[PDB]
Order: C-alpha cells, then structure tokens, then sequence
C-alpha cells in the first residue's frame, strides 16, 4: 500500500489544480486532456458503499489497476462497476494470492507479476 | 452585516477568479493558433502581390473596371467585428473610427450601403439604421472560404453595376501581442504605390499569352478580393 | 430512504434528482456574472432539466383551494415515481416549463401542454 | 532540369526539386522537365496531377482547377479548392 | 422637501438628482470587477451624469480662504436650480467634469470650460 | 538589513539579489502562460541567474551526515559575500548550473564544475 499510494495521490493534487478547464477540454493539447481523464477515473475510483469494507489485497489489486493503463479503455460513469467485477473475478480463481497478500502483505517481483497476468486474463476473457 | 453571507460572497469571488483564469488560458491558446495560422497563409498572399505586380507591369496598357476611378458616389464599407463580448472593447473603438468616417462621408453629401459580417455589428449597430446587403454572422473561429464567399461577391457585383465605386476595409491591426489599433483601407480601384519592383531586374519578355491575351485576369482580381478580405477577418480574429 | 427500504428504483431516482438539483446549483455564479451562452452543451441540459424538475415538486392542495381557487389534488407515489423517471430518462425535452406548474400528475402535464 | 514547383490554394504548400516529369490535363504534359523558354500562363483544368521527382517516385496530388505560371526557373500553380 | 412648500419645479429637480445619483451608486460591483465597457450606454450616460453632478454639489467658502487661498462664492437659489435643470436635460454633456470643481455658478463653469 | 548596520556593499548585494529573484517570480507566468521564447535576452539572462541563486542557496548539513555520508559545511560570510557578488557581475556566466546545487562555497562550485 505504500508503494501503491503515492501514484493516486500525485493524479487527485493534479487533478485538483486544474479542474476549471473540463468545459474546455477540446482546447488543451494532449497530455493535459489525459491528466483530466484520468483524474477524473480516479476520483469515481473512490466511492464505495456502506458496509462493505475493502480487504487489503482487493485495495492493491484496484490501485494497481487504476496506476497503469488497464483503467483508461473503460468509460468514465463505468468506473464504479467492472471494479467491484475485477474483485469478483479474483477472490474465487486467485484464493491463494490473495490469502498470502492479506497474510503477509509483502511486495516483491513474483506478486506484481502474478497481479499483471490476472488483470490481463480478466480484460482478455471476463465482461462486467 | 451577515458574516455568513459575507463568506459566501468572497467564495464566489474566488469561482469567479478561477473560472476567468481558465478562460485566459484557453484564450493563450487560441491567439497562438490563430496567429501561426495566419502566419501560414500570409505567403500566399505575398506571393499572389507579387503576382498581380508582374502582371500588371506586363501589360499596364488594358486595365479592367475595377481600375476604373469613377467620380466618388455611393460609397461602400466592410465591417469585421466579433461575435461575443469580453473583448476590452474593440469593436466600439472600429465602430467609432467607423462613425467619423462615415459622418465625413455625409459631409460630403454621399449616401453609404455596407456589408456587415461581425454579430455585433449586426446585432448593435444595425439597432438605429443602415442599408446592409450582407449580414452574415455565426462565421466561428477560422472559417472557410464558402462561408464567407457570396457576401463580398454580391456587393461587387452591384459594383460592376455602378451603382458603387468605392468599397472599404476596417479591422484591428496586430502590431504586438498585448497592443492592436483599429485600421483603414481602400481595396476596390487597386490603386498601385509600389510600382518599381522587377523593373531593374530582366523580364523583359513578359508572357505570350496563349489561352487568352487580357481575359483571364478578372478571376485573378476576384481571387485578390477574396484573399485580402479573408486575411482581415483572420487578423480581426487574432486581435480578439 | 436507504435500498433496503424503499427499494432499488426509488433509492436511484431520488438521489439522480438530488444529483441533477445540486449540479445546477453550482452554476448561478457563472451565469450571474457571465453569459449564458458561453457553456457547454451538456450544462445547458442540465440546467433545463433542473428548472422543470423545479417546477414539477409544485401541486395544489385541498385547504389552500380559497387562497388560488384551483381544486386540490392527491398523486400516488407510482405516479410521481414514473413522472420523475420518465422526465430523468431525457424525453420531456421539448415540453415547455410552463406545463409543469400547479399540475398534479403527468398525465395532467401532457394535456396542460396543449394549451400553454 | 526542373528546381522548384509550386502549387498554393489557399494555405497549404508543396516540396519539389528535380522533377522527371510532370503529367496534367489541359497543358499537353510539357510540365515536367522545366523547358527553360516560353513562359506562359494557363487556367488550370481540374484533373488530378501526377508528379514523379526521380527513381520512379510516383505520388498523387488533386487540383480542383485555378491558374497556372509557367516560367524559366520560375513555376508558381495558383488553384482553388472547390 | 414638500412640492406644497418649495413648489413643482424644485421638488421634481430633487428627487430626478437623486434617482440619478441612486442608480449610479448600485454599478459599484460590476465597474470594480468587469470594465467600464461591459455595460449599456445609458448606464454610462448615468455614471458620467453622477460624477459631473458629485463635482457640481462643491463650491468655494469665505471661512475657508486661509486653508486654500481663493477666494469665497455666493450661490442665488434660482442659479442652482437652473444649473441643475440644464445638467440634467441633456446638455453640458460635452463640458469636461474638470470643470465642474470649486465653481460656484454655472456661467463660471462655461467660462473654466475653456481653461481646464 | 540597513546599510547603517552591516554596511554598504552588503545591503547592496541583499537588495540585488531579492531584486533578480522578484523579477524571475514576475517573469514565470509569463513564461508558463505563452512560452520560454517571444523574450529578449536580459530578460534570459535574469532567469538563468535566478536559477544559479536558488540552487546555490542550497547547502549540505552535518546532522545529515550519518543518512548520506556528505559532509557538512560552516560557510562563512565573506566567502558567501564574494560568490554572490561574484555571480551578480556575472563571471560564473558558463558554469553549469548543476554545479552549483548542496555544494557549499565558491571554489567548490569551481571543483565541481571542473570535475563535470
């Protein structure tokens, strides 16, 4: 979590210094336009419901999805679901890797790795 | 009296404030795309003076009707304005300078028809009078040539008719990036100043003229109306 | 008002409108000092929706028939539901404001906006 | 051979220099290979324009029509875009 | 100020002074944050009406003339009025405001036209 | 920070110095807003000295030592007085300025650049 924090905090101060320009969105050049989008994502990122407490490993599988570009395809108002069905998707086909995450709660090259190739599987074959 | 309304007002002060320095950006980047646009262009245009200027060195002998210079009856004008405000007042500075000119013209006893392609020239200064026989509006930011064709087309046409002889041009003139200055112009009898150039410098051969001897140049002077007209409007733009 | 309550189309509509009335609340400022017509496609949607929704929580009532001298009304809790869905849906767009006022259902509505 | 050959319509402007050869309709082909000699002026047909530098680069550009200027060291194509 | 005591004239030439001063002081707002040409022409016609007639409203004292050193002016009730039914009709709207300032009548004015 | 206290050359130096860093803090939004370029060159100038002084403001610590390793340094103030005037001249015109950032004195920047 440590590591995986700084990202989405880096994206929300960024996203809450320039927040007018959204109805001007066509008039900014690229790499402004992808600030506001994905501060946008990030922000809808953050709702939840009432309670329904995260587990530590469902919050590092999101933030680590939402730190690359596998967030960046779907739209904008779908953010809040196909989360909770990334969650649903893992829990159930990758038990042992989050009983370990949630145990231990240690970083290293083997998680990230296992991490990337379930989000990959559940982009590829799943539907939310 | 009311500290909560106090508060409130000072919250909204500060929406405003943010909002407007939004709208400075976005105002950065529309004068420097409107500036290398017309940047772009702008060889064209010297290209195609340097064009008439060789043709008319070629054969200074055949002039066409609009080299005419008939005696100076029923005046015409071209205003270029903006379509929304915000502007530190520029287009009332070109209609002032518009309004002495044309109360010099009335001095003068002569009657104006004018083409009007600015919103708030037809939206204001339509409001007390004025014989217009072109009132396009909503061109938005850099237009095209067919939306803004027949306007000018009309007018010359009546021109050719007669019942006009001189036609004018008024804008801002872009001279630095913080300043500009409303101009005057005379476009229609094509009166030339700089008539020297390629004379000291061969071409003396000129062209056979093989299509057509002294025809073909009407399209050409059609063209240079269409092209300075189209660049006073970008400038305007730009000025805004 | 709470999902296990009231339900899930109920619970979604309430705070749809709710979110809708808030949004528009936020743009008097903007269009107090500037115009109108600089804003976005999407913002002037939101605040014609917002005026009609206004509009549309006015109903006569049965004791208060001496102060305006209209009959008084008693709308069932489907009828609004569906009303408020149907304006939320985005149909309802070129009914004038007018329609919705003093009108009790929306069944009302659409007759009423015949004659004004 | 051929220098420069340019063709402007309204805002845009082309690359040239040591054309082959230059095929259009309504000017019999000399285009090309710059004769050097008779310079004249013709009302452009509006057919496509092919240009060839040299190796067999063959690439194609549409005129909608306008003037042409043909002229010892000098071609300047002056078309409309509708 | 009653139009039975000090007449029809004087009353109406009152209460024109004061309207107009009133609604100049409500363009506080818009003036201190947009400029000067974001507004109508007769709200500009007001604004410079009010700071001629804010100018006109000081005269010179006799008691005063050792802080300053001119010299003291007297003012008839008929040349007030006068002064203010011409200003508020709809000339002296060429005179600059400068000359307006510590004049007494409004010949004086004419006359500091041509100075200042 | 009077010339009565410290005296002349000192205040002088203080007050060039808070003088650049204003004029590049009143420079960067003009930078930020339109671009680095459309500038003459004493405006270019001004900014790469101010870029030199915030970087040479900066030096090491000893409480730091035990976390980095880099020793720490007790830069007296003469030697202080002569970089900066020094640098306000504008004789360290070519010197990197990467040499001059948590370096310390002056003839270290002059190591440090020549090292590089």
């Amino acid at each position: 979590i440590k590591k995986l924090s700084g990202g989405i905090r880096t994206a929300l101060a960024q996203y809450r210094e320039l927040a007018a320009f959204a109805q001007f969105a066509s008039d900014l050049d690229e790499a402004t336009r992808k600030q506001l989008e994905h501060g946008q994502r990030v922000t809808e990122l953050m709702k939840q419901k009432q309670y329904a407490p995260y587990s530590i490993a469902d919050q590092a599988v999101s933030v680590y999805a939402s730190n690359e570009g596998y967030m960046a395809d779907v739209e904008v108002k779908k953010i809040v679901d196909f989360d909770a069905a990334l969650i649903a998707y893992f829990r159930s086909e990758y038990a042992p890797l989050m009983k370990q995450i949630d145990e231990t709660g240690d970083y290293n090259k083997d998680i990230e790795a296992a991490i990337k190739a379930g989000i990959e599987s559940f982009k590829a074959t799943q539907t939310y | 009296a009311n500290l909560k309304e106090i508060r409130a007002k000072v919250a909204s002060i500060k929406s405003t404030q943010k909002i407007t320095r939004a709208m400075q950006m976005v105002a950065a980047s529309k004068m420097r795309r409107a500036q290398e646009r017309m940047a772009q262009g702008r060889p064209y245009a010297d290209n195609m003076r340097r064009v008439i200027a060789h043709l008319v060195q070629a054969n200074p002998e055949y002039k066409h009707r609009y080299m005419v210079d008939r005696p100076v009856k029923r005046v015409g004008y071209i205003i270029v304005s903006s379509d929304r405000g915000l502007a530190g007042g520029l287009n009332i500075n070109l209609f002032k300078k518009v309004v002495q000119h044309v109360k010099a013209q009335q001095e003068q006893s002569i009657e104006v028809q004018f083409a009007l392609i600015g919103q708030k020239a037809v939206s204001f200064f339509k409001n007390y009078g004025g014989k217009v026989l072109g009132a396009t509006t909503q061109i938005g930011d850099a237009p095209s040539l067919e939306q803004l064709t027949g306007s000018v087309q009309v007018m010359l046409d009546a021109f050719d008719k007669g019942e006009l002889d001189r036609i004018y041009l008024v804008s801002n003139g872009f001279v630095n990036a913080m300043t500009q200055k409303p101009k005057v112009e005379q476009l229609v009898p094509l009166a030339p100043a700089e008539e020297g150039d390629d004379l000291n410098r061969t071409y003396g051969w000129d062209y056979i003229y093989e299509p057509e001897a002294e025809e073909l140049l009407n399209g050409l002077l059609v063209r240079y109306i269409e092209s300075m007209v189209y660049q006073g409007v970008i400038e305007n733009v730009a000025c805004e | 008002l709470d999902p296990l309550v009231v339900g899930q189309e109920h619970y979604e509509i309430a705070r749809a409108v709710q979110n809708v009335l808030q949004r528009y609340k936020e743009l008097k400022d903007i269009i107090a000092i500037l115009g109108m017509d600089e804003l976005a496609e999407e913002d002037k949607l939101v605040v014609y929706r917002a005026r009609k929704i206004q509009r549309f929580f006015s109903q006569p009532f049965h004791v208060a028939e001496v102060f305006t001298g209209a009959p008084g009304k008693l709308v069932p809790l489907k009828e609004t539901i569906r009303g408020f869905k149907g304006l939320l849906a985005g149909e309802y767009d070129h009914i004038p404001e007018q329609a919705f006022y003093m009108v009790g259902g929306i069944d009302e509505v659409i007759a009423k906006a015949e004659k004004l | 051979a051929t220098m420069q050959c340019d063709v402007v319509s309204v805002k845009e402007s082309i690359y040239s220099g040591a054309v082959t050869m230059l095929i259009a309709k309504g000017a019999g082909g000399e285009l090309g290979i710059l004769p050097g000699h008779a310079p004249l002026v013709t009302l452009l047909q509006p057919g496509p324009i092919r240009v060839l530098l040299e190796n067999g680069t063959e690439e194609i550009v549409y005129v909608s029509g306008g003037v042409l200027e043909v002229q010892p060291h000098v071609v300047t194509v002056l078309a409309d875009t509708a």
